[PDB]
RNA sequence: UAAGGAACUCGGCAAAAUGACCCCGUAACUUCGGGAGAAGGGGUGCUCUUAGAGCCGCAGUGAA
RNA sequence: GGAGAGUUUGAUCCUGGCUCAGGAUGAACGCUGGCGGCGUGCCUAAUACAUGCAAGUCGAGCGAACGGUGUUAGCGGCGGACGGGUGAGUAACACGUGGAUAACCUACCUAUAAGACUGGGAUAACUUCGGGAAACCGGAGCUAAUACCGGAUAAUAUUUUGAACCGCAUGGUUCAAAAGUGAAAGACGGUCUUGCUGUCACUUAUAGAUGGAUCCGCGCUGCAUUAGCUAGUUGGUAAGGUAACGGCUUACCAAGGCAACGAUGCAUAGCCGACCUGAGAGGGUGAUCGGCCACACUGGAACUGAGACACGGUCCAGACUCCUACGGGAGGCAGCAGUAGGGAAUCUUCCGCAAUGGGCGAAAGCCUGACGGAGCAACGCCG
RNA sequence: GUACCUAAUCAGAAAGCCACGGCUAACUACGUGCCAGCAGCCGCGGUAAUACGUAGGUGGCAAGCGUUAUCCGGAAUUAUU
């Protein structure tokens, strides 16, 4: 078929994608992270889980992915 | 039926928006004017840009009034507001364009100008 | 305006726009009716839902509305038959 | 600095200012506001010719206040022996500062406009707005 | 519709052809589909056409339609005998 | 009380205007309490249903 | 593939700024000026625009009229959403790059298959009677169609019964198997048998191709002497709505959402390929050519249509300009030329559809200021 | 009737611009006398000026040559290199 596009982050609401942006310039890493509005269907994960993300159509006004597995618990 | 200090709209585009009755011309102790009649007048309330500015001593003609005017054939008619047009010595308009009607007694007053470019003549 | 032919184009736009007026307005008209004969439980309420069928699918052929949407008017009053 | 120092607080060249500041505006007069354009040149009316004492140096500097076409006074040079200009002359102005003189950073360009060029000139003419003789 | 044309390049008085793939409504020397060849009109002794076979017949099968001048361009090469001769069989 | 609206007069004296309740909204300055009811704006009758739908007048805190 | 020099002192070595030698331009100005080729030429006022031209076409869809087989106005089809201009707005999924749609639409074109049955009534033209300066508007009759509208047949489309198999959650692909429901047109020819049949046209279904839409990752200017922003706001449920998902809209419920990783506000800016410079790392620019976006006197809408909320369409409001016989009417060069204005400064009110491309047409062909050429300017490069 | 080609005639119609103290290639005379003027910087001119103006000569370019404006470089003068 194809490939939705799969995230790893933590819940900071009840998620939280940190990556790093590498400078143009100075070539230093540098941490940034970026939310991640998700469904999570019945209310399952808490905060502080770590939890899986995949892409899915838009589903309100900002939420644009689906809680598909949690990792680490809260 | 405009005295001193009687404050009227200006219908045309010169610039002046309300202008402050300083005197009704045409003879001593002349104390009301109407449709048609001159007045001199101090522009009180002046739109940005115009040519006529806010504290200029003009002349203005009359040409609607509340009170109205009565014509030989015993009909008469009357206006909601007072307003008048900025002109000059030679009776044209100082402004290029006249706004709502007028009274036909402009045109036995021979103010032609204004009255070809008034939107209505009543 | 000024062009011949958009000239001929506000006739026939005119012309268009009566005869799309009308079939719009009846076809809603059929649709609210059979709408309202599915909450009541009429002897005609079948009647009234292929009458209405029938006009949806009529507008569609038209271009008047699109079959997406006579598609998604055709479903709301059979599954509420 | 240490390169984290240099991640959160990247360097900043100066910026650069510019030696004849009346030619690089507009003016809109429409709009009644002031562009940034960048002109080689700028029209302008004289509203006072006259002379100057320099700054070592001593002469008397032939020179005119000029209005420019984007409502900007200037002090501007009169290069060469003799000019005609007056007041209400209507002048080409160029950029170019002329020490010695303070506050005169703009030179008049001979031979454009009303400004003539200068007589007798036979070398450098194209300096100084004069026609070749004969 | 899709039309296989011909693009101008070139200079002045020095006009040189590519033959592309292109939507009608496209600018003649603007966005195109796919380039299939070329076309020099004023070379010295041939026209030099450097048509490719198996990309005109992928585009004339799928509904494309040459221009009058491109149809004279396939024909010389061959390739407006060989789609019918595929289109019947 | 027409039209005008402080032209009256030493001076807007007197009069006119404002005014209740409910909801919005509120400046300089400040001793930080104020200024403040600043200013400036919206709603009020009656009937019916349970915020809507209606009804009537020039006008609904229809008077004080 | 990488050059320095002058200048602070009586003299010195440092530090440090300043200036100069190079390259470039949509340049301008001064002096000067022979030619040819190739290119480039309103950067300012998205200021206002006189005049001409920039979108038509089809008589092999149709009736009529006028002319002697032709043509005109009209009905009807297709085009006018392309091509051309401009960079005002926009700091945003606008753009670049990489993806997703199991949330999408798609005229004309191509392929395949099944069809194209049977009726009806209008109306422009036109004739006649009027009303208006005009723009134009009324009354009476008349009439055709591939115009319009009924009915029949057609299901893969919809509802329900389920089933098998599969996916990334919503789900998706088939298998059915009953119930409703949806079309169409002729023109010009051949053979003639008035039956069959060619081309173009018409309907339905399914693919392909083309074009368009939505979503997402990363990338995108200053100012913190801009620190709080938001209340359909953020999520949920339901309904409505859309091609489509969705606060897209509404109702009710909850109090969320964004921000020092810079929210928000202000200012500036169309973005990219590219272009200039530089040894490079970088710095600077977006005229010309190409891609994408946005806009069409200003603001708000919708109609027709496959596609527009439409540069040379409509409706409304506004500013402005023009005609008027004062009742009323008309217009939009940021198309190509050209004018006025502003400016230091930027061209002809040219020729042709011969070529390429586009629209319409069966074709001949018609239209095409796209385009191909010519004109003006040392503006640049080369000779 | 353009490009191009062929024949005839004539050196006859067809060179200017800036600079010359140092940076920086290229100097003398006359005039002027801190004036007039020049100037990117250093600065030049107040009676023997290679710097002002002209002339001769020379240098650099050449159908162009200079000036102004703007951007990058030189600038390691925002320095990750
Ligand atoms: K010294
Ligand atoms: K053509
Ligand atoms: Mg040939
Ligand atoms: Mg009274
Ligand atoms: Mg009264
Ligand atoms: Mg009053
Ligand atoms: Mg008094
Ligand atoms: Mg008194
Ligand atoms: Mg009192
Ligand atoms: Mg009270
Ligand atoms: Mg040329
Ligand atoms: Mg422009
Ligand atoms: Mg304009
Ligand atoms: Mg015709
Ligand atoms: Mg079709
Ligand atoms: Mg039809
Ligand atoms: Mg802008
Ligand atoms: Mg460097
Ligand atoms: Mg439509
Ligand atoms: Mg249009
Ligand atoms: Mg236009
Ligand atoms: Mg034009
Ligand atoms: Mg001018
Ligand atoms: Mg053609
Ligand atoms: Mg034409
Ligand atoms: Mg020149
Ligand atoms: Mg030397
Ligand atoms: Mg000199
Ligand atoms: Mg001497
Ligand atoms: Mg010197
Ligand atoms: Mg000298
Ligand atoms: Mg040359
Ligand atoms: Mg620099
Ligand atoms: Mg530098």
């Amino acid at each position: 078929r194809n490939d939705r596009k799969v995230y790893v982050g933590k819940v900071v609401s009840d998620v939280l994608v940190e990556t790093y942006k590498t400078h143009k310039l100075y070539g230093k890493r540098v941490k940034y992270s970026k939310k991640y509005k998700t469904h999570d269907e019945n209310n399952s994960a808490k905060l502080g889980d770590i939890v899986k993300i995949q892409e899915t159509r838009p589903l309100s006004a900002t939420k644009r992915f689906r809680l598909v597995e949690i990792v680490e618990e809260s | 039926m405009i005295q001193q200090e009687t404050r009227l709209k200006v219908a045309d585009n010169s610039g002046a928006r309300e202008v402050l009755t300083i005197k009704v011309l045409g003879g001593s102790g002349r104390k009301t004017a109407n449709i048609g009649d001159v007045i001199v007048c101090t522009v009180k309330n002046a739109t940005p840009g115009g040519v006529v500015k806010k504290g200029d001593v003009v002349k203005a003609v009359i040409v609607r009034t509340k009170s109205g005017v009565r014509r030989n054939d015993g009909s008469y008619i009357k206006f909601d507001e007072n307003a008048c047009v900025i002109i000059r010595d030679d009776k044209g308009p100082r402004g290029t364009r006249i706004f709502g009607p007028v009274a036909r007694e402009l045109r036995e007053g021979n103010f032609m100008k204004i009255v070809s470019l008034a939107p209505e003549v009543l | 305006a000024n062009i011949k032919s958009a000239i001929k184009r506000v006739k026939t736009t005119e012309k268009a726009e009566a005869r799309n007026i009308s079939q719009k307005s009846a076809m809603r008209t059929a649709v609210k009716n059979a709408k309202t004969a599915v909450s009541n439980n009429a002897d005609n309420k079948n009647e009234l839902v292929s009458l209405a069928v029938k006009l949806v699918d009529k507008a569609a052929q038209s271009n008047l509305i699109h079959s997406n949407k006579a598609d998604r008017i055709k479903s709301q009053l059979m599954t509420a038959n | 600095p240490t390169i984290n120092q240099l991640v959160r607080k990247p360097r900043q060249s100066k910026i650069k200012k510019s030696d004849s500041p009346a030619l690089n505006k507009g003016f809109n007069s429409k709009k009644k506001k002031f562009t940034d354009l960048n002109s080689p040149q700028k029209r302008g009316v004289c509203t006072r010719v006259g002379t100057m004492t320099p700054k070592p140096n001593s002469a008397l500097r032939k020179y005119a206040r000029v209005r420019l076409s984007n409502n900007i006074e200037i002090n501007a040079y009169i290069p060469g022996i003799g000019h005609n200009l007056q007041e209400h002359s209507v002048v080409l102005v160029r950029g170019g500062r002329v020490k010695d003189l303070p506050g005169v950073r703009y030179h008049i360009v001979r031979g454009a406009l009303d400004t003539s060029g200068v007589d007798g000139r036979r070398q450098g003419r194209s300096l100084y707005g004069t026609k070749k003789p004969k | 519709a899709v039309k296989i044309r011909l693009t101008r390049l070139g200079s002045k008085r020095n006009p040189f052809y590519r033959i592309v793939v292109a939507d009608a409504r496209s600018p003649r020397d603007g966005r195109i589909i796919e380039q299939i060849g070329t076309y020099n009109p004023t070379s010295a002794n041939a026209p030099e056409i450097k048509v490719d076979e198996a990309l005109a017949l992928k585009w004339l099968n799928d509904g494309a339609k040459p221009t009058d001048t491109v149809h004279n361009i396939l024909s010389k090469e061959g390739i407006m005998k060989k789609f019918d001769e595929q289109k019947k069989a």
